[PDB]
Formats: structure tokens, C-alpha cells, sequence
């Protein structure tokens, strides 16, 4: 607004109070079309920025549907590790989620194979790894050492 | 020098930043703040010019070709105008311009003050004598008269 | 088992046009007239400086996805599977994959000579060596660890046992791998050798990326031809107008020329904001694909692959990601 | 054409040196004025760029072929830690070259023209610009302030350090025929 | 079992415009006058093409 | 006539294109090339009176 778009001064009432309506029109119509171009610049900056926020609002709305109202199975969309739930917290012009994650920590160098030691044709587990600790075979869930006795209900042919 | 002033709420200049004092102080005039967050910004200025080479053509260096035009006597008619080619003559339009001999000096295309400096490849004095009502009418456009 | 080239553009050229040098190549007789337009420099040069800092944020959203980085495993043959895609150290002097070697050719101390136009191109903040360093570990960790690799620290798994969970991730039973573990291994290694033949010729990884390579560098080529325009002035060259027009008559002829050239930047810097908003939307897509096709197995279909999805691999590309 | 009707200005002689206000027959401007190898048929005395600039001229006195590169413009990006954390002196780009600017800050050849500026001494050169102020250290922590082409600035030894970027950390996991690794505790 | 509509726009009107017919279609002196601007015959038309 | 010119890296004109020769050559003067890939292109106006 304090520009000088080819005019005398952008204090617009000074132009009316100096140039009298027939030469002022030159000093204002050049001053308008630079000032009106600044709005058309500004509104273009707002339309693009609203498109960037709507893209971030539609992304936040899908997080509100999936990280909050359910549990998203797809990884690193809600949380960082395996995702439990999320708590949406209000924020000024925004949403802060609190992604409750699993993130398993204490690993153990174990040893496994599917070609198990049995006289019949070998078995394969139903959600198992055929883990082997010291002088004992087990099956566990893949992300927690829960050693279960290798039995019929765990495996199949 | 560009020079930031910090006015206060009450209206006292309490602090200031010289723009070209530090590049840190250059930043403060750019973002218009005193507490700059960690990062990287701009001021985009660069590279002034030390020297000047004004080398132009002539080794022969003749001078004043159009003294034999304007101070020459015979100018033909309107339609029978003469075109005169000028070759290798360092002209001095400043001698021509400041001496007020001419009624109409509608210096079209170029301007007389900067006409002294630049170079050309041919000038052509097209000379002819008209009735005074057509003096304004020898211009780009102005086609209505018969001249 | 078929593998599929999917190519996401993630970035473009970090262009930063110099608004002063573009409008008026060095002439402070002009730069007074451009100073009285107020802030169409420095809002120009902020609106696409905000692009250029964001054009690395896209590349950090995509590749900077695993926290710790993983050295290239030596014995690339992984229980049947060949893996000629995992950056061979002793053969290649450059540190990138052999498939990636086939990618950087199929597009388009290097300092720019800084032409009269006022343009420049900032370099990308992640080098192609570092981008290939990411896609080293993204391929390596997915082959070695795979799962908590995305969730956190790496938990190493023998690659047949890893794939058998991914077949179990489809729904087909774990038996069906080891029943056909050699036949599965040969179809995998056959499919990669097609990719070392198909995108050698047919220009597909060209195609989606060469749109970004052309159109961003083509709007530069329109921007530089606006300097040749006249805009109702006498001479298109700004130096000619200062050289022969009284500097009070020039302030008509310059001012008719600045409002053209300043409007040709607002034509340009608007279209760079919009192309950045398309590429960010393509980078936010690719940041999910490296999250959900690479760090894990996705079950939402026709998103990663074009079938039931086993696993994927990033490959580096110039301003892009080629997924396999 | 061969420039015929000239003015009374005396003709100086060319220099290869940067940033000369050249006036080859009314063609004003500035720039590096290095001679080059271009053909220049005798009926063409003024060469142009790929799109319309004064690029290459014939010296009309000495008939020599020379092209013009313009004066080394570009952005100037200062790099700071936070002033409340450290009002310690900024380090800066100059977006061209080391030797072109370091030999142009020995006198007033730039026009940001900083009054007190105890630099350069630690002048690096990167792919992006030149990066005057900061100390290039070959260690590599993590990118704090991004610079360009895989180097980043920060605030370490306290100085400003223009380290090249490290990528995360190095992790040693072994692929094996048999060994799986499952976790026990979890956060 | 409740079925639910969900409406999704996928395209809009493929609108082109002759730049020279919009600015001044009948006058060729104006088309001469428009010619000394930039490539707004091309680039403005190529953008929405 | 609008009339394209190829200048060599040397500097001698190696080839030229009349814009209004054939509709292949309207394209070459429009996209500023000789080698055209495929597809569909533009140079518009019609209908003298």
C-alpha cells in the first residue's frame, strides 16, 4: 500500500488534494493497476496455500479416521513403529495427534529353520518361526519371544 | 545507508540496526526482526563494476560531415530530395544541437543528449524544402497531407 | 512373480531467479524505477526460495525414512535370489546400483557460468551419491531385516523366512514358498533381467520424470524469451533504452518494459508454486510408498504393485524414485 | 555493420579482467570480457546468446573475437545460529565461486559492502556457492542448517562448521543362512 | 447393510481458449500490437492445454 | 513468411524451415525443433473474410 507504482505518492488522498481530477487520473489509474495487481498476486498466493492446507487437512482427516477411530495396519502412516492407537489433541489452526506405538526393543540372536526334525514330511507353522533356544525347539509370534511348544495346532503339512 | 529503527510501543527509538554493518545485521533488515531463528536467509545483492572500456571504431578519424549539408546552399524540392551517404566521419551532434538554428527538432527514435555518444553504420541527410504547413507533417504517420 | 517399475517424481530444479538481474541487467538508472514497485522483488525471491527449501524437504520425506543406515552386504546371492540391484562395491567406482546406472542415463566440479538472463539453479541438498546411499540401505535392510527395520532397529531374518511371511502376508500359506523355493527364485531373477532390458529402451522411467525434467526447464525457456520481447517499448534490450533516451523519456520506455518483465515473473513464479504443489503431492505419495511398500508390506491393493504385493525396492533416479 | 559514424569518445583498450563497463559502439553494460574462439563472418559483427543478449562482439578497432560473460551476480545467503542462543557472527554464501569473490573482497568490488567484516580467512568452495565464513571440518554429524550438495552448517568446534552430511549412522547386521532375531522387551 | 453414496469429481471441462480471438479477433492491427508482448499466444494457450 | 533457421555449432546455417510449407512445418516452427516425437500440438487461427 506504501508503494509508488509510477505515481507521485501512494498516499491516495494526497493525489486527489494536489492534481485535480484530469491529470490526477493519470496518477491514479497507474497507481490502481499496480495496487490491484497486488491483490491478484495475494489471492493467488492464498489459493495455492489453501490447496496445500486442504491437502494437509485431507491427510489429517484420514488420520482422524484411521489412527483414531480405528487401528491402521499400514506402517509409518500413523506412528513410527507398530501402531496401537492415537489421541487427537486440539491445536490452534491444527491437529496434534499422539500416536501410541509399539516399537519392540530387546532383540535376541536366535536360530531357526523351517526344515524341522521329524520322521514324517516336515511342517510349516501357522504364524510361527520355529525358533530354537538352548536345546529346545519352539514357535513364537514374529515380534515377541513367546515360546510355545511345537504341536499339531501350530503347524501343518 | 538503509537503517532499521526500533520504535517502541510508547514511541521512543530504543534500538537500531545499521544494514551494511554486519551480514548478521544485513539479515535483521531483511526479515525485519531482532531475534533471528537458526537457519539461512537472503539479501541477494552483488557485484559492482570497477572498469570501463569505451573502445570504438575509427583509426582514420575524419570529422564533421554535415557541415557541408546544413551550411550548404542548394536544397532541392520535396519529391526530388537528395540522400547523402556519410562514411568514416566522426560526427559531433553536440556542436549541432546547442547552437539553436532549427525551428522543428522533433528528435524521433533517439534523443539529442545521448545522440553524441553512440555509433552508427550510415546516416542519410534527406534534405528538402516544404511549405510551412507541412513541417509538422513530416513525421512518422501524419500521412494526410500531400507532402 | 512379476516386478513392476513404478516411477514417482519427488523433486524438481531448485531454481532461484534473480529478480533484479532478470528485470534490469546491471543498470542503477533502472533499479530506481524497480525500487518504486516496492516488494515485487524479495517477495518474488522468497516465494520460490520457499520452493527450493521445500524441494529438499520432499527428498527428506522420501529417502530419510530409515534412521540408521546399513552397509552393503557382500554375498548378494540371498538363498536363490540374485540381487544385482544393491550397489556393488568392487566393480563400480560410483556408489550406486546397476539398475540405477541404467536410470540416470535415460533422462535430459560443475559450476554454472551465470548467463545474462539472471537465472540460476541451486544444487539439490542431497547428492545423487547420498540418494543412492539411502537406496543402498533401503534395499539392504529390506533384504536382510525387513520388518522392525521400518518400525525401529533392525531385526535380521534369513531371506527365505522373510519372504515366507510375505506370502503369509498375502494369505497364501507359508508352505507354498519352500515347496517352490527354487522356482520362485528363478522367476525373481528373470524379472529383474527384463527390467535391465525393458527400461533400457522403451523410455518409461524417462516418461514420468521427463515430464518434470522438460516442463520445469521449459518454463525457464519461456522465461528467458520474455527478455527478447518488446512490451510496447522501442528496443527489447534494456541497455539500448538507457543509452539513447534522455532518462526522462526512458522512464516511459523503461516503465513500459518493467511492467512486462515483472509480470513475466509473476507468470513464472505462480506456475512454479503450482508445479511444486503437484510434486509435493507426488512426493507425499512417494513418502507413503517407501513407508508402506518398502518398510512394510501393504495390503491396500493396486497401490504398491499391480497384484498381490510381496515386497518392493527403491531405486534412485534424477529428481525421482523408481520403485520395483 | 562496420561501425561508420562514431562519436568523439576516445577509444581505450580491452582487458580480460572481470566487470568492465564495455561500450563497443553504443553497446553499454558490464561483464567479464574474455576472448574466445568464435567464427564471425565479416558481415556479422555482433553475436548473441541462445535468446537475445549482447554476448560476443568484435572489437571494432582491433578486429578481435571476444565474448562477454556478465558480472558474477547471484544470491547471498547468510547462515546463523539463533541470536538468543548465539549472536556470534554469521557465515555467508556468495553464490558464484571462491576465487572470483575472495579476490573481489580485497577491495570494494562487491556491492552489499559490509563495513566491518573480518573475513575471509576460512573461505571454502562448495557446489552451491562459495560459503566464506565457516570452518570446513571433515567430520560429519547430522544436517543442522542445509547448505547445498550434501554439506550442512551448524554450531560446533564454538565456531560454525561446514561439515559434509552424514547419513544416519552405521549399523552392522549380518545376513545369515539360519539366524533370526526376535525381540523380547518392547517399549 | 447400509449402502452409501460417495461422490467424487474426477474431471472438469477441458476448456481451451484462442488467445488471439479473446484479445482481439477481428483487428489485425491489434494482433500486430499484441504480437510485441511475450509468448502469450503460446504459453498462455499451452498452460490450459 | 515466418521462417525457421538452424544455426550450426560452428555458425553456418545448415538448414531452414518455411513455416507455411506443410502442416508438419507449422509444428517445427511452433515447438522449435526438427525431431518431433509423437502426439498432438498447436498453432491456431482461421478464416479470412
Amino acid at each position: 500500500l506504501s508503494s509508488n507504482f509510477g505515481a507521485i505518492s501512494s498516499v491516495l488522498n494526497d493525489i486527489l488534494s494536489r492534481l485535480d481530477k484530469v491529470e490526477a487520473e493519470v496518477q491514479i489509474d497507474r497507481l490502481i493497476t499496480g495496487r490491484l495487481q497486488s491483490l491478484q498476486t495475494y489471492v493467488t498466493q492464498q489459493l495455492i496455500r489453501a490447496a496445500e492446507i486442504r491437502a494437509s487437512a485431507n491427510l489429517a482427516a484420514t488420520k482422524m479416521s484411521e489412527c483414531v477411530l480405528g487401528q491402521s495396519k499400514r506402517v509409518d502412516f500413523c506412528g513410527k513403529g507398530y501402531h496401537l492407537m492415537s489421541f487427537p489433541q486440539a491445536a490452534p489452526h491444527g491437529v496434534v495427534f499422539l500416536h501410541v506405538t509399539y516399537v519392540p526393543s530387546q532383540e535376541r540372536n536366535f536360530t531357526t529353520a523351517p526344515a524341522i526334525c521329524h520322521e514324517g514330511k516336515a511342517y510349516f507353522p501357522r504364524e510361527g518361526v520355529f525358533v530354537f533356544n538352548g536345546t529346545s525347539w519352539f514357535i513364537t509370534q514374529r515380534n515377541f519371544f513367546s515360546p510355545q511348544i511345537i504341536t499339531t495346532d501350530n503347524t501343518f503339512v | 545507508t538503509t537503517f532499521m529503527l526500533k520504535y517502541d510501543e510508547n514511541g521512543t527509538i530504543t534500538d537500531a540496526v545499521d544494514c551494511s554493518q554486519n551480514p548478521l545485521a544485513e539479515l535483521k533488515c531483511s526479515v525485519k526482526s531482532f531475534e533471528i531463528d537458526k537457519g539461512i536467509y537472503q539479501t541477494s545483492n552483488f557485484r559492482v563494476v570497477p572498469s570501463g572500456d569505451v573502445v570504438r571504431f575509427p583509426n582514420i578519424t575524419n570529422l564533421c560531415p554535415f557541415g557541408e549539408v546544413f551550411n550548404a546552399t542548394k536544397f532541392p524540392s520535396v519529391y526530388a530530395w537528395e540522400r547523402k551517404k556519410i562514411s568514416n566521419c566522426v560526427a559531433d551532434y553536440s556542436v549541432l544541437y546547442n547552437s539553436t538554428f532549427f525551428s522543428t527538432f522533433k528528435c524521433y527514435g533517439v534523443s539529442a543528449t545521448k545522440l553524441n555518444d553512440l555509433c552508427f553504420s550510415n546516416v542519410y541527410a534527406d534534405s528538402f524544402v516544404v511549405k510551412g504547413d507541412d513541417v509538422r507533417q513530416i513525421a512518422p504517420g501524419q500521412t494526410g497531407v500531400i507532402a | 512373480i512379476s516386478i513392476t517399475t513404478e516411477v514417482m517424481p519427488v523433486s524438481m530444479a531448485k531454481t532461484s531467479v534473480d529478480c533484479n538481474m532478470y528485470i534490469c541487467g546491471d543498470s542503477t538508472e533502472c533499479a530506481n524505477l524497480l525500487l518504486q514497485y516496492g516488494s515485487f522483488c524479495t517477495q518474488l525471491n522468497r516465494a520460490l526460495s520457499g520452493i527450493a527449501a521445500e524441494q529438499d524437504r520432499n527428498t527428506r520425506e522420501v529417502f530419510a525414512q530409515v534412521k540408521q543406515m546399513y552397509k552393503t552386504p557382500t554375498l548378494k546371492y540371498f538363498g536363490g535370489f540374485n540381487f544385482s540391484q544393491i550397489l556393488p562395491d568392487p566393480l563400480k567406482p560410483t556408489k550406486r546400483s546397476f539398475i540405477e546406472d541404467l536410470l540416470f542415463n535415460k533422462v535430459t566440479d560443475l559450476i554454472c557460468a551465470q548467463k545474462f538472463n539472471g537465472l540460476t539453479v541451486l544444487p539439490p541438498l542431497l547428492t545423487d551419491d547420498m540418494i543412492a546411499a539411502y537406496t543402498a540401505a533401503l534395499v539392504s535392510g529390506t533384504a536382510t531385516a525387513g520388518w522392525t527395520f521400518g518400525a525401529g532397529a533392525a531385526l535380521q531374518i534369513p531371506f527365505a523366512m522373510q519372504m515366507a511371511y510375505r506370502f503369509n502376508g498375502i494369505g497364501v500359506t507359508q508352505n507354498v514358498l519352500y515347496e517352490n523355493q527354487k522356482q520362485i527364485a528363478n522367476q525373481f531373477n528373470k524379472a529383474i533381467s527384463q527390467i535391465q532390458e525393458s527400461l533400457t529402451t522403451t523410455s518409461t522411467a524417462l516418461g514420468k520424470l521427463q515430464d518434470v525434467v522438460n516442463q520445469n526447464a521449459q518454463a525457464l525457456n519461456t522465461l528467458v524469451k520474455q527478455l527478447s520481447s518488446n512490451f510496447g517499448a522501442i528496443s527489447s534490450v534494456l541497455n539500448d533504452i538507457l543509452s539513447r533516451l534522455d532518462k526522462v523519456e526512458a522512464e516511459v520506455q523503461i516503465d513500459r518494459l518493467i511492467t512486462g518483465r515483472l509480470q513475466s515473473l509473476q507468470t513464472y513464479v505462480t506456475q512454479q508454486l503450482i508445479r511444486a504443489a503437484e510434486i509435493r503431492a507426488s512426493a507425499n505419495l512417494a513418502a507413503t510408498k517407501m513407508s508402506e511398500c518398502v518398510l512394510g508390506q501393504s495390503k491396500r491393493v493396486d497401490f504398491c504393485g499391480k497384484g498381490y504385493h510381496l515386497m518392493s525396492f527403491p531405486q534412485a533416479a534424477p529428481h525421482g524414485v523408481v520403485f520395483l | 555493420a562496420p561501425a561508420t559514424v562514431c562519436g568523439p569518445k576516445l577509444s581505450t583498450d580491452l582487458i580480460k579482467n572481470q566487470c568492465v563497463n564495455f561500450n563497443f559502439n553504443g553497446l553499454t553494460g558490464t561483464g567479464v570480457l574474455t576472448p574466445s574462439s568464435k567464427r564471425f563472418q565479416p558481415f556479422q559483427q555482433f553475436g548473441r546468446d541462445v535468446s537475445d543478449f549482447t554476448d560476443s562482439v568484435r572489437d571494432p578497432k582491433t578486429s578481435e573475437i571476444l565474448d562477454i560473460s556478465p558480472c558474477s551476480f547471484g544470491g547471498v545467503s547468510v547462515i546463523t545460529p539463533g541470536t538468543n542462543a548465539s549472536s556470534e557472527v554469521a557465515v555467508l554464501y556468495q553464490d558464484v565461486n571462491c576465487t572470483d569473490v575472495s579476490t573481489a573482497i580485497h577491495a570494494d568490488q562487491l556491492t552489499p559492502a559490509w563495513r566491518i567484516y573480518s573475513t575471509g580467512n576460512n573461505v571454502f568452495q562448495t557446489q552451491a556457492g562459495c560459503l566464506i565464513g565457516a570452518e570446513h571440518v571433515d567430520t560429519s554429524y547430522e544436517c543442522d542448517i542445509p547448505i547445498g550438495a550434501g554439506i550442512c552448517a551448524s554450531y560446533h568446534t564454538k565456531s560454525i562448521v561446514a561439515y559434509t552430511m552424514s547419513l544416519g549412522a552405521d549399523s552392522s547386521i549380518a545376513y545369515s543362512n539360519n539366524t533370526i532375531a526376535i525381540p523380547t522387551n518392547f517399549s
